[PDB]
């Protein structure tokens, strides 16, 4: 019977398919005058439409790359697969939708980088002594979770410039502890000490040679150090296919962007590397502290998981910063850093306990919806993020892509990627809006009003310029 | 400590004069010096601080100057109220130290004193004491010497002197000299004399008397 | 709305002097309007940065300005068995400038100071210092209320209470209509921040050259606090004055403290005795709520209103993401004696890292409609990041939520166009108040003349 | 205005102790240094020491260590000078000083507090008539006030009647007791014609003796 495919009264095969995803078109010559060419495909065959003359594309989705999820992240030059499938082909007709699935696994035995960024102001003198064996001790504990561990070390105090720095008498510049009975290092902003290496005794021996300095004001310049440790990826030594843990320990507040004006510093942070061959941050006295947004941008761009390992007196402060820098973890540090080993192991578990999907380069005319399967085969509609996972766990998301109308461009590709993961799902979309009988039209057909029109798909269309 | 040698000790001047006090320090003080004024029988008023800066409320006829270790306070066209004492004080180092002082006095015509000697009273003698009093009144300049002679021989033990400030009316000075002996010792001698030695006479003014005699 | 963006006037200073870091209008004794410009990295005599001040006569062509000369020589006084020292190298003279009557106040917030006594010292610290000039007469004065002669050991024994060694007095500044200079000192009291006030007349009459440590009697400073909410709060980063208590015989102070209470930020309204009348808490940590404060009646009821900039406010966006863009808050003053309430309006930036709200300038009534207007700076805003100044017009209910006019920076990248602003003065005497915009990164100042409404 | 009201004059015995006060009128004594200066006619002015009433820190001339102790109470806006183990050399006028602008200057001074150390008891004077000897146009009389304590006294002629042509001299200390003299001069016709009397009042012991001058 009459339906929207016939009721609307279409003029061409293109107009037909765009009425509803259920409409089809008949391009056969021998079709009655009163009979419609834009009807349900079943009804057209009933009217003796030549099957080869039927234009009726179907929305589909076929996988292209479908590597199996790896069981171990160990070995390989990162030929590891944690997302499956890795690439699919999606084909949609106007105002239609098709569903597909993706699997994500928190792979077992994945490589790990841990860069230890340490407050070495005078408040932390007792903390240095309790981590002289951290490198080996931490290597013993992380060995149960990864067979590829690399660790490194960096240190910060504050901007070596008045008023943060004591500048009198001249000897106080060589020894800020001058007016006490002891000696400390001259002030330094941020110094890189040890590039990420799997030789953990290099960590212990580098630490045993470190000592503290002393500055005037309680907030310190660790955010300068977080920025440099993030964007100087060649000097710190982050690996392309490893979890990046940036451990930040302090017992004090921190300076933030726009604090530098108390030192005469107004130039905004440029988010660029400024640690050269001398391994010190050369823009410390000329460039302002970085802002939370700029830190977030670089941390996300380099896949750095920042860990605030701070003492009980400032845990609330850094927990509140953590809420403004998504993906950050906080742990409570003892006044001597005696618990920093277990703190790092718990943060690594909390870091790999979540799988959150992200969508890049989605066309405007495409809309997505997600059903999550976390824990035990339990569907959670409208969800694209699992929590409470363990290493080795696997989740999956069911995805449905709805297209609005038909866009001008007929081929696009977007990406589904879990936050912080290397692998991803690439969806290659194709908008099947045209009929194959259009690729064989007749411009200026004698059949069409003395050549005034074009003949395609069995009908006459008014030619260009009318 | 830093010694502040202030000169002169005193000076006799007149209304309208332009005078200058000086102050020498035992070392450089970098203008860290003040100038003070003490009107007779009253407290102090600040005049200058940091060598040259006038204290609020001070007339402009006052001014300070100097450098290193030599400084000067100058009063252009003296006023009647400007006759008082002036001190310098350094504060380049602790302890703060002062100058000796400078007294500005009224200049006037020289005047010989009016000497007067007074034997002991009957009342005092009946108590066991004996005091001869010698007044030296209304003279100028202020510098004068009194000498007591008992039987022509000088006496120095037991004398008690007192001077008056420059008188308000005539701007003269006056002096009191009192010799006090026991009654028993006062009667061992007969002649009692006070000798006044002023610049107004090469010969000392002499007034005297003899016990019992009158 | 009606600022002319086609025919601008440009004044310029030496390269690298940061000409345009601060600016203000200045009227001489005869009412002629000039522009006083601070340049805090101008070279001194020893070919070292000390800062400088320029007094630009009004000319439609702009050009170069003569300097307002101050003493750039370091000073030493040996007094009281102590040695007093001033250090003007990198002091930043002209990091703030303000004009009142025929007097200009230009401050060097990072001027350093030390006192020596045998082997001990006070420590060489940035107390700050302000320089005062009466240009027509040549009179000069200084004001440095945080200089002390206490030795370092005493502060240690007394646990660093009442420690004014790091004041940076003159970081911000403002003068009341009655002629009381109020200096912001964000480093006072071991980085809690303090205010210092003293009448301009008493500053001139109690100043003599070469004393270095002197009392000005009418002076009035704020107070140290044991409350940790004020620690490292930089109370005095910005400063302003206005009428907020209903008593017209009293002037109220507005103080910005952009790191108050663990970087939450705050703005406090005080009386002239520094007693707190209200407190506006920041909305978001590290947003630098209080970086700039502005006082103007925008809704035409005669009661001063308050504007607070938070140039690092991060706006919430899709997929749980934040975007630092800056935000400006408007507080309308209620009728009679009542607390300032919630904000009447939130203005939020659009360009990432644009720092909308870094500066807020009252314009007076730009379009002459009966309501006062404001200009807000986004010194790194605009689609190119070169900088933007957005005008918002007053209305009966406060401010319009959308700007009436946007001024794109005429300078190259990095000029920080809009980092300083000043409006509400008619420099060309055409009956319309005009706007001057500093671009210290380009060492220039741009003048926007207001024209009749089209 | 700036004023420094010091405490009243003190009278004490050697070995005792006295505490002088200096009250700030019109300002906060916490504003500046407060110094103490000792004045004597022969020795002149001497600097004792200073206090910073804001924090209570003091400085002293080593000459006055143990002798002087300087304190201050910001509450009552008052500063104090304590003198202990008093002796005759401590007999002096004491001033509190403060600067006007310069931190280290000495510009504003109190009126001064007189101190006098003495073991003497309250002693009444001995008024003696001073008549001349047994000639010119002028004539001069006198009056002697001896052995009283403490200061001061008032001396008039004919109970204030005769006032002009008179010289009353400053009192002088004679072995823990004071002595004063006063002359008076008239014409030869006036005396012994007119009865002249020496009126001496000593309020401490509350005595008003009057002696008429008789010739010899
Ligand atoms: C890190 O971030 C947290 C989260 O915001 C901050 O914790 C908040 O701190 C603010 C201010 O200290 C608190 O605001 C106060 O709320 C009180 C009532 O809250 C109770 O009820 C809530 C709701 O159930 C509970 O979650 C909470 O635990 C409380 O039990 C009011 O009493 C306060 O009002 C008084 O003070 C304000 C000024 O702040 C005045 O204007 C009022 O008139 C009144 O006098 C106040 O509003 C808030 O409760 C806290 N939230 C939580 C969850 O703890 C941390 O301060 C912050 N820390 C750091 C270091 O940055
Ligand atoms: C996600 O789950 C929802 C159900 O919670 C699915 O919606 C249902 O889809 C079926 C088709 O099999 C319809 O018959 C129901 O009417 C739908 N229920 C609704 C919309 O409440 C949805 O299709 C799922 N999507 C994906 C991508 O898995
Ligand atoms: C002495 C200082 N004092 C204040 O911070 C201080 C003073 C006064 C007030 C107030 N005005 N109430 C507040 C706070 C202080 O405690 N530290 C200084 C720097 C130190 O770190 C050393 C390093 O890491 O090198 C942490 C602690
Ligand atoms: C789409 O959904 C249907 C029904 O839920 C399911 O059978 C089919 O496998 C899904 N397609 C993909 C590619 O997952
Ligand atoms: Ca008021
Ligand atoms: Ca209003
Ligand atoms: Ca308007
Ligand atoms: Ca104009
Ligand atoms: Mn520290
Ligand atoms: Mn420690
Ligand atoms: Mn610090």
């Amino acid at each position: 019977g009459p339906n929207i495919c016939t009721t609307r009264g279409v003029s061409s095969c293109q107009q037909c398919l765009a009425v509803s995803p259920m409409c089809a078109w008949c391009s056969d010559e021998a079709l009655p005058l009163g009979s419609p060419r834009c009807d349900l495909k079943e009804n057209l065959l009933k009217d003796n439409c030549a099957p080869e003359s039927i234009e009726f594309p179907v929305s589909e989705a076929r996988v292209l790359e479908d590597r199996p999820l790896s069981d171990k992240g160990s070995g390989d030059s990162s030929q590891v697969t944690q997302v499956s499938p890795q690439r699919i082909a999606l084909r949609l007709r106007p105002d239609d939708s098709k569903n597909f699935s993706i699997q994500v696994r928190q792979v077992e035995d994945y490589p790990v980088d841990i860069y230890y960024l340490m407050d070495l102001s005078y408040s932390m003198k007792d903390d240095l002594w309790s981590i002289q064996n951290l490198g080996t001790k931490l290597a013993t504990q992380m060995r149960k979770l990864t067979s590829n561990l690399r660790i490194g070390f960096g240190a910060f105090v504050d901007k070596p410039v008045s008023p943060y720095m004591y500048i009198s008498p001249p000897e106080a510049l060589e020894n800020p502890c001058y007016d006490m009975k002891t000696t400390c290092l001259p002030m330094f902003g941020y110094k890189h000490v040890l590039t990420l290496t799997d030789q953990v005794t290099r960590f212990n021996e580098e630490v045993k040679k470190q000592s503290v300095s002393r500055n005037r004001d309680a907030p310190e310049g660790g955010f300068d150090a977080i920025m440099q440790a993030t964007v100087c990826d060649e000097k710190i030594g982050w690996r392309n296919d490893a979890s990046h843990l940036l451990v930040f320990t302090t017992d004090a507040k921190t300076h933030i962007a726009l604090d530098g004006r108390l030192a005469g510093i107004v130039q905004p942070n440029d988010g660029q590397c400024h640690v050269g061959s001398d391994n010190h941050y050369s823009a410390s006295t000329t460039m302002d502290y970085p802002s939370l947004g700029l830190m977030t941008e670089k941390l996300s761009q380099k896949n750095i998981n920042l860990i605030f390992a701070v003492t009980e007196n400032v845990v609330n402060l850094y927990q509140n910063y953590s809420e403004l820098i998504p993906g950050t973890t906080v742990g409570v540090l003892s006044m001597d850093s005696s618990n920093v080993l277990q703190l790092i192991v718990d943060a690594y578990g909390k870091i790999r306990s979540k799988v959150e999907l992200e969508v890049r380069d989605l066309p405007e005319e495409l809309s997505l919806s997600f059903n999550a399967t976390c824990l035990n085969n339990e569907v959670i509609p409208g969800l694209k993020s699992c929590m409470g996972l363990k290493i080795g766990d696997t989740v999956s998301f069911s995805i449905e892509a709805k297209v609005r109308g038909c866009p001008q461009e007929k081929e696009k590709s977007f990406t589904i990627k879990p936050v912080g993961f290397k692998d991803s799902l690439i969806v290659q979309v194709t908008f099947d809006c045209d009929c194959a009988c259009q690729a064989q039209a007749e411009p200026n057909s004698h059949r069409c009003n003395n050549g005034n029109g074009t003949f395609e798909c069995g009908v006459c269309r008014c030619g260009p310029g009318w | 400590d830093i010694l502040m040698t202030q000169s002169p000790s005193s000076m006799s001047v007149s209304l309208g004069d332009t005078v200058s006090i000086t102050c020498h320090a035992s070392q450089g003080i970098s203008s860290n010096i003040g100038w003070l004024q003490q009107k007779p029988g009253k407290s102090f008023m600040g005049l200058i601080y940091y060598g040259t800066n006038l204290v609020d409320g001070v007339p402009s006829r006052f001014s300070g100057s100097g450098s290193g270790a030599d400084y000067s306070l100058t009063i252009s066209s003296l006023d009647s109220e400007d006759f008082a004492d002036y001190y310098c004080v350094q504060y380049a180092q602790l302890p703060y130290t002062f100058g000796g002082g400078t007294k500005l006095e009224i200049k006037r015509a020289d005047a010989a004193p009016t000497v007067s000697i007074f034997p002991p009273s009957s009342e005092q003698l009946t108590s066991g004491g004996a005091s001869v009093v010698c007044f030296l009144n209304n003279f100028y300049p202020k510098d004068i010497n009194v000498k007591w002679k008992i039987d022509g021989s000088e006496r120095q033990n037991g004398v008690l002197n007192s001077w008056t400030d420059q008188d308000s009316k005539d701007s003269t000075y006056s002096m009191s000299s009192t010799l006090t002996l026991t009654k028993d010792e006062y009667e061992r001698h007969n002649s009692y004399t006070c000798e006044a030695t002023h610049k107004t006479s090469t010969s000392p003014i002499v007034k005297s008397f003899n016990r019992n005699e009158c | 709305l009606n600022l002319d963006p086609v025919q601008l006037t440009f004044y310029a200073g030496p390269n690298g002097s940061q000409f345009g870091f601060s600016l203000d209008f200045h009227k001489d004794s005869h009412g002629r309007v000039a522009i006083v410009v601070g340049a805090p990295r101008t070279l001194g005599p020893s070919q070292e940065e000390t800062g400088g001040v320029f007094l630009c006569p009004w000319r439609a062509e702009g050009g170069q300005c003569p300097s307002l000369l101050f003493d750039l020589r370091d000073e030493t006084r040996n007094v009281g068995s102590q040695t007093l020292q001033t250090f003007k190298a990198r002091q930043g003279l002209g990091a703030s400038v303000v004009s009142w009557s025929d007097v200009i106040v230009a401050c060097a917030p990072w001027q350093h100071w030390n006192v020596l006594e045998k082997t001990e010292e006070a420590e060489k610290t940035p107390v700050g210092s302000c320089f005062l000039a009466q240009p027509e007469s040549g009179r000069r004065a200084e004001y440095s209320p945080c200089r002390g002669n206490t030795l370092s050991r005493i502060y240690v024994e007394n646990d660093f209470s009442w420690d004014k060694r790091y004041c940076e007095a003159g970081f911000s500044s403002v003068v009341t209509q009655a002629g009381e200079l109020v200096l912001g000192a964000p480093g006072g009291y071991y980085f809690l921040g303090l205010l210092a006030q003293a009448p301009v007349a008493d500053i001139f009459s109690s100043y003599r050259p070469g004393i270095l440590l002197w009392h000005v009697s009418s002076q009035s400073l704020s107070f140290d606090s044991s409350n940790p909410e004020y620690f490292d709060g930089y109370w005095g980063y910005s400063v302003a004055v206005g009428e907020f208590d209903g008593d017209l015989n009293t002037t109220e102070y507005v103080v910005g403290a952009p790191t108050w209470s663990w970087t939450l930020g705050a703005v406090e309204i005080l009386d002239s005795y520094y007693q707190r009348l209200h407190r506006l808490r920041g909305e978001q940590m590290a947003s630098y709520f209080g970086h700039s404060v502005a006082v103007t009646d925008v809704n035409g009821d005669g009661r001063h209103d308050l504007l607070v900039g938070a140039p690092l406010y991060m706006e919430s966006r899709a997929d749980r993401k934040l975007a630092e863009v800056g935000r400006v808050y408007l507080f309308l003053q209620p009728r009679g004696p009542h607390a300032l309430g919630a904000p009447s309006l939130l203005l939020t930036g659009t360009q990432l890292y644009g720092r909308f709200g870094s500066a807020i300038a009252p314009l007076g009534d730009l379009d002459r409609d009966g309501y006062n207007d404001i200009a807000v700076a986004a010194p790194y805003g605009g689609p190119s990041g070169r900088g933007q100044v957005l005008v918002f017009l007053g209305q009966s209910e406060g401010l319009r939520s959308r700007p009436s006019q946007v001024l794109d920076s005429p300078f190259p990248t990095g000029s920080a166009f809009g980092f300083s602003l000043r409006g509400a003065v008619d420099i060309d005497d055409n009956g319309y108040p005009d706007l001057i915009v500093g671009a210290y990164g380009a060492n220039q100042v741009a003048v926007y003349r207001a024209q009749p409404v089209v | 205005e700036v004023q420094l009201q010091q405490s009243g004059a003190e009278l004490v015995k050697p070995g005792a102790s006295v505490k002088l006060s200096c009250t700030a009128s019109g300002f906060n004594i916490k504003d500046t240094y407060v110094h103490w200066v000792k004045q004597r006619p022969e020795q002149g002015l001497e600097w004792i020491g200073r206090i910073d009433p804001a924090n209570g820190y003091t400085k002293y001339d080593p000459k006055f260590q143990g002798k002087a102790t300087i304190t201050a109470d910001t509450s009552s806006n008052t500063a104090y000078l304590q003198l202990s183990s008093l002796t005759s050399e401590d007999t002096a006028v004491y001033y509190c000083v403060r600067p006007l602008y310069d931190y280290y200057a000495m510009d504003y001074w109190g009126q001064g507090t007189s101190v006098t150390v003495s073991s003497a008891k309250t002693t009444a004077p001995s008024v003696y008539p001073l008549a001349p000897v047994c000639t010119g146009s002028s004539v001069t009389l006198g009056c002697l006030v001896k052995g009283y304590f403490p200061e001061p006294v008032t001396l008039t002629w004919n109970s204030g009647s005769l006032s002009s042509g008179v010289h009353t001299f400053p009192a002088v200390l004679q072995s823990d007791l004071y002595t004063l003299s006063s002359s008076v001069t008239v014409t030869s016709s006036t005396w012994p014609s007119q009865s002249i009397t020496c009126n001496v009042a000593h309020p401490a012991s509350s005595t008003k003796v009057d002696k008429k001058i008789e010739p010899r």
